[PDB]
């Protein structure tokens, strides 16, 4: 259109072999066209999508009684704004509904009668009735008293936001009543008002909705009118009418904007031939054109081919020639040549192959005018064919770290240092420049929990342990978690409980063997002219004793190290200990107050530099590199070249993950800084680890 | 029973569907007097009431022939104290039960903790 | 343990309890033998019944339906129409067939002349044992058919390579552990006899083993020495051929060696990190073509999720600075620090998303992914930054993946829920895999055996041909009826039959691996032992595939293996020792 | 429609629409087929339908026959 | 690829038959074996234009095109919607079984069950490899 001066967009037409799969790309590019290069379009024969969520929701309601009613499907129904307005559901309360149905434990079907209908054993829990009972007893009373009819109260709803509970309850009794109603076979004369009853019972009409309601009512009336006028009397089930409605509803199409004025996109209608100057075609690969529709099998016309018969194959073969002869100036024929995945070969259709063969056997290029007929044919075929490429495109980013100014306040909290030192790489992001990666809330689990893993079982172990150190009962707490629905059904809960309690007993008795009554204390001490304020909770007067049901890690032990440093800064003679699983133990001896303040000064300057620029302190891989290299007998640094490959092996095998442990390199905080680990940054990390973490093994015992 | 009548009353907007849910889920198939009592106490709780004398709810009879429908159970049910205490959904303050009655007043049990601590604070 | 009655001279039974105790011990006690069968019947029954109420269909169900229609009484009538319609049948790649399919073919075309049947396949290259393909049905077919023919020409490889691969498999007769797969010699072509591979003048042997030094060795040594050695030789070839030293000529028309004409063949995936690291330590571009990883695994999906979430909810400062803090926007510490304190420049970025969200609602998915691509101009950023094309292509692939959901779904909550839904599940769909970032120029290819079928290569290596893994799961075919019978209890005879079948499969893999090398290919070998005590004189090489070719089922050691190697070492095969260099 | 209009204009005593339509014979065959079954010539349809049916196969056959 | 190679072969054979002089020895020996060049050329002309519907399939496509041709004996539906994600269906079915055959079991019986494996996920992972294809005979 730039090359030719005047050509109306009314006088360009592009046909296509298949319309529905091709349409999203056409619509996307023609809606994403730029400003100056814009030209309008008019797509014809689009699939009829007038009120798509309303139609899909009504079809889902008409498919009611054969569904197990997953909570995901229930909320995918509930998202409709018309239903939300009718059942007075708000978008701000929708988040509360999401988190409450995710966390309150509503996973299986609607009710235990449906569960028994599906011949399964009656679990008696994990239903919508169970979840509503949980929610309403949480509304009534707190979760500290216990259980009233062996179901756990749910204290997340105790205010004025509880109206959505009754809203959802009314919705589910309406669903239950219509589930009961829509199962039995009925004749047509009382199948007639069912659609009207459904429409008025569920949907409040909006300004736009009446078109969809009229479509549904007209289709229902037409179907049962055909049935009644065809004189049928026996009852029919709901499934046949549901699939007939679903097939007939989307069979409507749009042929109302054929000559709007812009460029037109449409499929090849039969016998349609209009003169035009520009005609373009798409998708002439083998096996897609012409579309092959086999005869049904019992046909008798195909056995006796007479003159007036019509075949789709010959219809397409005639339409191609009619489209060719219906062109005046230009023709644009293209096809998919090579598969983009494996770079294999595909082939164009037989019609296009015949056309290019006739073209090649028709003319000759002006260059080699008398060389050879077949060589000239091959040259013409090579010259006419155009070959595109795979990708359209056939300052740089700088290093992210930059120095920053920072001040040193005279009064700093202990919790600030603890949060910085827990993980400095992410601590540079999460508090300094106020960026954090607030991940979206997770999925609702599909079914009841069979086994327990991760943070849930960690919390269960912690709640078992804080009672085991008190040596209180486990049976009531087991009943409370069974009412919570966080345990497997039946005696498997007791089987799990036996293993957990017997495994935690060996951790518990070690804490009992040295537990002493202690007290909390408030740190008010200065270092390098900087006052430090903090609260030290539950410190025994004769030392330290911490415990936590976790595996041993260097970052875990360094918390105890900092605890012992701040304990020795406030006088505080005596050793310190920490207990973990598998009887892992840590031991730190007391030292001089000046030495403790010197180490605290080193950590303070480390924090001061790390706040200005994100200092690289890897707590576990660097510790794995630095531990075996260090020898405890000499308290010095071995530097033999034999260990210079063992250190590489163990550091790499600790950094990159195994198939059983989560990859330490698989963390977006580290992935943001670089894409690939480099040996220079490795050496820098080794240097920082040797500069900072090395006092730990000097006093670990 | 009373489910269609109280849905009609929800359409009348006199009693909230939340009150309907609370009464249904803590009554089930218990005494109809207990069902109406739960519905009315949930209604005044949604209003914002803190106390609920038994005489006021007894002589209200807002929606139904209370006496002529309630007299179906064993013995003299007009002695409403243990007539309610026969049901499992109420207790005098011994078990973790949502419904507690102390001073011929029936109300919520967290509200019972608050009301009894302020009642022993007052008198 | 001592209830064997023979132990009188070891450590008379005189009572029957001392031998009934061993009678009790001879039968293992478990419930798995019952529960596996009881679940296996009902799972298939429940799936086949549940598919009826939805009316869907499957590839497994369709062939079973056709077989059942044959099993009905009208099979003669149903087969007569097929015989009339198609009086011929041709089958390519016959090595992947099931007894169901062979039953169909046999029933339709085992009789009724004027109708023929031509089967074309190979007993070798049958490497789809886990793809539902049985090898024993081929021998079952060959026990009924009685016409056998074999081609001779090759058209591809060097005559010396053909002679060497004939000689090395001509060691022992019926070497495939089966009397039904006899390997016969084949000849080369008369036009490829001028193919030579020279190295500083004189030519080079086509086939060549490399061997460890030591009485005993392990898998760690097998990886660590040989990966370094292979990388060293590949580097030597790469450095030599760039100066016209080594050439590949067919007669006189020669060319140097490049990266594209050098590849390697391996067994599995977990080993490949060692090979890739050892290759890139000498600064060599390596790409792993065998990966079928989903694009949703990479960080591009995370950044797209964050961008869509921030453009859906542009209100809070935290969720917007989360999107601007991503690597693809390409900012720095000073950039973010100036962005925090400048309220006007902050509000400009706030206000552009206000209109961008309206454009999102009006236009769908794709045009906004085009518009935010064009507006920040990050195409030239990733073109300037090295290695950014891999990060760039995944965004366009994700955008093309989103269009099949952006039309069938309309709610903006649904799509951002859908993305996080597929984040936690890497589905193995063919459209979910990664496209090739640069399949256009000269690189080094690392591919596995299973994808190596039919692809020709000039030169190729083979480091891991000695290693093997013993099967332990009870699954075997009968030696006469050829029925796949499964045994619940551990029967050592069935275990041995399964091990023999597995060894046959490994030898088929070796035959697959020692093809498609027109000039030259090479491999290494080790006297690795799976036993714990090393110096017992009983090596475990013959347990593997290649060990049977040299030891013929003999417990040997380094000296005997060395003599067996150099017994047949003559001017086409050349042996060499390998030092850790 | 034009030929139908010519029919109405010329030939008398014919309604504006016939009782032979693509949906009419669906329910007509629905009614007729179980009554017409077992006539010693519908053994193929008997083998098709009489094994198990909730009129889905019958409906499909009715539409195809229409 | 096979269809395209076939079309190229028949086209080249037709041209070589009309020119009576070939270069490939295979076509040379075929032209030596030609009885009637005009009849052969006529058959190739009438066969090349019928290529678009020629019978080349996979196994699934072959049985799909055969049953919809003659489905009276099968008794299957004319039109169906295919599916591929049957793994989730099998995962639902095995857990459905594991609900009914483990929950009413007593503690002493269920202890041995808990010993050998814990969850229906691992139960499916153990026995998945025999579910597809033909069920095997159990000794």
């Amino acid at each position: 259109l730039e090359e030719d001066p005047t050509l109306t967009p009314r006088d360009i037409i592009v046909m296509v072999a298949d319309i529905d799969s091709y349409s999203p790309f056409i619509q996307a590019v023609f809606g994403s066209a730029p400003a100056d290069r814009y030209l309008p379009y008019a797509i014809s024969d689009r699939r009829a999508r007038q009120s798509h969520p309303v139609l899909e929701a009504f079809i889902s309601l008409l498919s009611l009684p054969d569904s197990r009613f997953v909570s995901e499907d229930v909320l995918a129904l509930l998202d409709v704004p018309v239903l939300a307005a009718r059942f007075d559901i708000t978008e701000e309360g929708l988040r509360y509904l999401r988190q409450w149905v995710n966390e309150s434990g509503i996973r299986w079907g609607i009710d235990d009668d449906n569960v028994r209908e599906l011949e399964l054993p009656a679990t008696g829990q994990h239903t919508w009735r169970f979840g509503l009972t949980r929610m309403l007893l949480g509304y009534a009373m707190e979760s500290a008293q216990g259980e009233w009819q062996s179901v756990l109260p749910y204290d997340e709803s105790s205010g004025l936001i509880a109206e959505l509970v009754g809203h959802l309850a009314s919705l589910l009794m309406q669903l239950n009543i219509w589930r009961r109603g829509l199962a039995q076979e009925r004749p047509l004369e009382e199948w007639l008002p069912v659609c009207r009853d459904m429409l008025n019972a569920f949907f409040l009409p909006d300004a736009e909705t009446e078109a969809a309601m009229t479509l549904i009512e007209q289709q229902w009336q037409a179907i049962i009118a055909e049935g009644l006028g065809a004189q049928y009397g026996d009852a029919v089930p709901l499934s046949l009418l549901r699939d007939e409605l679903a097939q007939r509803l989307d069979q409507e199409r749009i042929s109302q904007r054929f000559l709007a004025g812009p460029v037109n996109i449409c499929t090849l209608m039969p016998m349609r031939s209009i003169p035009f100057k520009v005609v373009c075609l798409l998708g002439m690969n083998d096996g897609v054109y012409p579309r092959q529709l086999a005869p049904l099998g019992f046909d008798l016309m195909s056995q006796k081919p007479k003159r007036g018969d019509r075949s789709r194959r010959d219809d397409d073969r005639y339409l191609f020639l009619e489209a060719l002869i219906s062109a005046q100036q230009k023709l644009y024929i293209s096809y998919i040549g090579r598969s983009i995945q494996d770079n294999s070969e595909r082939f164009p259709s037989v019609l296009v192959q015949e056309l290019i063969d006739y073209i090649g056997q028709s003319h000759y290029l002006p260059g080699d005018e008398a060389l050879n007929c077949d060589e000239s044919e091959a040259r013409v075929k090579a010259h006419l064919t155009c070959l595109h490429t795979r990708m359209p495109f056939d300052k740089a980013h700088s290093e992210f770290v930059q120095p920053l100014p920072f001040t040193l306040p005279e009064t700093v909290p202990l919790e600030t240092l603890q949060r910085f030192w827990a993980h400095p790489v992410r601590a540079f992001f999460q508090m300094r420049l106020q960026v954090n990666f607030r991940t979206e809330d997770s999925e609702i689990p599909d079914t009841e929990p069979f086994i327990l893993e991760g943070l849930s079982r960690y919390q269960i172990n912690q709640q078992l342990l804080n009672a085991l150190v008190e040596q209180d009962d486990a049976e009531r707490l087991f009943r409370r978690f069974r009412a919570a629905g966080d345990l497997p059904y039946g005696a498997f809960g007791e089987i799990f409980w036996e293993t957990q309690c017997q495994e935690m007993q060996q951790l518990a008795d070690r804490v009992i063997a040295c537990r002493q009554p202690g007290q909390s204390m408030e740190i008010d001490l200065a270092c390098n002219g900087v006052q430090i304020t903090g609260w030290l909770p539950q410190v025994q007067p004769d030392g330290l004793l911490r415990w936590r049901p976790s595996l041993l890690s260097v970052a875990q032990g360094m918390q105890l190290w900092l605890e012992h440093l701040v304990y020795c800064a406030s006088g505080g003679n005596g050793e310190s200990r920490l207990f973990l699983r598998k009887d892992g133990e840590w031991r730190f001896p007391p030292l001089a107050a000046e030495q403790a303040l010197h180490y605290l000064s080193q950590l303070i300057e480390g924090y001061r530099e790390g706040m200005s620029a994100p200092l690289l302190v890897l707590p576990e891989s660097g510790g794995a590199w630095l531990k075996t290299c260090y020898d405890a007998q000499n308290d010095a640094m071995l530097d033999d070249d034999s260990t210079l490959q063992k250190a590489r092996t163990k550091f790499l095998q600790a950094y990159e993950g195994n198939m059983m442990v989560r990859g330490e390199g698989d963390d977006i905080w580290y992935q943001r800084l670089w894409r690939q680990l480099t040996p220079e940054t490795m050496e820098a990390i080794v240097e920082q680890s040797q500069r900072f973490l090395l006092p730990l093994f000097r006093f670990n015992q | 029973k009373l489910q269609k009548q109280l849905l009609e009353a929800v359409e009348h907007k006199q009693l909230r569907p939340l009150d309907v849910q609370f009464a249904l889920t803590v009554a089930g198939d218990e005494h109809p007097a207990v069902t109406l009592a739960a519905a009315l106490l949930s209604h005044d709780a949604g209003e914002g009431h803190v106390c609920l004398p038994l005489s006021r709810l007894e002589n209200n009879e807002a929606s139904h022939p209370l006496l002529a429908t309630c007299v179906s159970e064993i013995g003299e049910l007009q002695n409403w104290e243990e007539c309610l205490l026969a049901s499992q959904a109420v207790s005098r303050g011994d078990e973790p039960t949502p419904m507690i009655l102390c001073g011929d007043r029936l109300y919520l049990n967290r509200m019972w903790c608050n009301e009894r601590t302020v009642a022993r604070f007052f008198n | 343990s001592y209830q064997l009655p023979e132990s009188l001279e070891k450590f008379t039974p005189r009572h029957p309890l001392f031998e009934a105790i061993d009678q009790l011990l001879a039968e293992p006690l478990s419930i798995r033998d019952l529960v596996i069968t009881r679940a296996l019947a009902e799972i298939r029954e429940t799936v086949a019944r549940e598919k009826r109420r939805r009316g869907e269909l499957g590839f497994d169900d369709m062939l079973s339906r056709l077989d059942s229609a044959l099993r009905s009484e009208s099979g003669e009538v149903l087969a007569a129409a097929i015989r009339t319609r198609f009086p011929v049948a041709m089958i390519d790649e016959f090595q992947d067939t099931d007894p169901q399919q062979y039953r169909i073919f046999r029933r339709i075309w085992h009789h009724q002349p004027e109708t023929a049947l031509l089967l074309i396949g190979d007993p070798k290259q049958a490497i789809y044992a886990f793809r539902g393909a049985d090898i024993f049905t081929y021998m079952k077919a060959r026990s009924e058919v009685h016409a056998h023919y074999t081609l001779d020409t090759n058209w591809r490889s060097a005559p010396g390579m053909v002679n060497s691969v004939n000689k090395l498999f001509s060691q022992t007769d019926d070497a495939f552990m089966f009397r039904e797969i006899p390997f016969i010699p084949v000849k080369s072509a008369g036009k490829n006899q001028a193919l030579r591979f020279v190295f500083k003048g004189e030519t080079q042997p086509a086939m060549k083993m490399w061997l460890m030094e030591g009485e005993s060795c392990g898998v760690g040594d097998y990886q660590s020495t040989m990966a370094q050695v292979c990388a060293a030789q590949i580097r030597d070839w790469l450095q030599a051929g760039q100066r016209g030293e080594a050439l590949l000529m067919n007669g006189d028309d020669a060319r140097p060696v490049r990266a594209s004409d050098i590849s390697v063949l391996v067994r599995s995936r977990q080993e490949a990190a060692q090979v890739r690291d050892a290759l890139t330590l000498l600064e060599i571009p390596s790409v792993y073509l065998s990966n079928r990883d989903s694009v949703f695994e990479t960080l591009e999906a995370q950044e797209m999720l964050w961008l869509l979430q921030a453009v859906m909810t542009p209100e809070r400062e935290n969720t917007l600075r989360s999107a601007l803090a991503t690597s693809m926007m390409g900012l720095n510490a000073l950039d973010i620090e100036t962005l925090n304190n400048d309220e006007h420049a902050w509000d400009v970025v706030v206000e552009e998303f206000d209109g961008y969200r309206q454009i999102w609602r009006k236009r769908g998915v794709m045009p906004m992914l085009r518009a935010l691509m064009s507006a920040r101009n990050i195409a030239e950023n990733l073109l300037a930054t090295a290695g950014g094309e891999r990060r760039l292509t995944d965004i366009l692939h994700i955008s093309e993946l989103l269009q099949e959901a952006g039309t069938q779904l309309e709610s903006e909550h649904a799509l951002v829920r859908w993305l996080s839904q597929h984040i936690l599940e890497p589905d193995s769909n063919a459209s979910s895999q990664q496209m090739r970032l640069e399949s256009d120029k000269h690189l080094v290819q690392i591919v596995t055996i299973h994808k190596s079928k039919g692809l020709e290569y000039p030169l190729v290596w083979l480091p891991f041909i000695t290693n093997f893994r013993v099967q332990e799961q009870a699954f075997y075919h009968d030696r006469h009826s050829f029925e796949a019978v499964l045994d619940l209890n551990a029967a050592p005879e069935s275990v041995d039959l399964a091990e023999a079948e597995r060894l046959a499969e490994d030898l088929r893999l070796l035959y697959v691996a020692l093809t498609r090398s027109v000039w030259h290919c090479s491999l290494g070998v080790a006297p690795l032992v799976r036993r714990r005590g090393d110096k017992k004189g009983d090596t475990d090489v013959h347990q593997s595939a290649l060990g049977r070719l040299l030891q013929k089922g003999e417990p040997q050691d380094a000296a005997g293996l060395r003599t067996c190697i150099e017994a047949l070492c003559d001017d086409d095969i050349a042996w060499q020792t390998a030092q850790t260099g | 429609s034009f030929i139908w209009d010519m029919f109405v204009r010329v030939l008398p005593e014919i309604p504006k629409e016939s009782a032979f339509n693509k949906q009419s014979m669906s329910w007509k065959l629905m009614t007729l087929l179980p009554q017409l079954l077992e006539r010693e010539d519908f053994t193929l349809l008997r083998h098709y339908l009489t094994d198990d049916s909730d009129k889905r196969k019958l409906f499909q056959l009715s539409s195809k026959a229409a | 690829e096979l269809r395209g190679r076939i079309r190229s072969n028949i086209h080249e054979l037709r041209i070589a038959c009309l020119r009576e002089t070939t270069d490939n020895p295979l076509y040379e020996r075929l032209l030596e074996e030609i009885d009637d060049k005009a009849q052969a050329a006529q058959w190739l002309l009438l066969a090349e234009r019928q290529m678009d519907e020629a019978a080349v399939f996979t196994i699934h496509g072959f049985c799909q095109r055969m049953l919809n041709l003659n489905a009276f004996e099968s008794g299957m539906l004319f039109e169906q919607q295919l599916i591929e994600d049957e793994s989730l269906l099998r995962y639902q079915a095995c857990a459905d079984f594991w609900r009914r055959h483990c929950y009413p079991l007593p503690r002493e019986i269920a202890q041995v069950v808990f010993e050998t494996w814990k969850g229906p996920q691992a139960l499916l992972r153990d026995i998945n490899r025999y579910l597809q294809g033909e069920a095997p005979v159990i000794k």
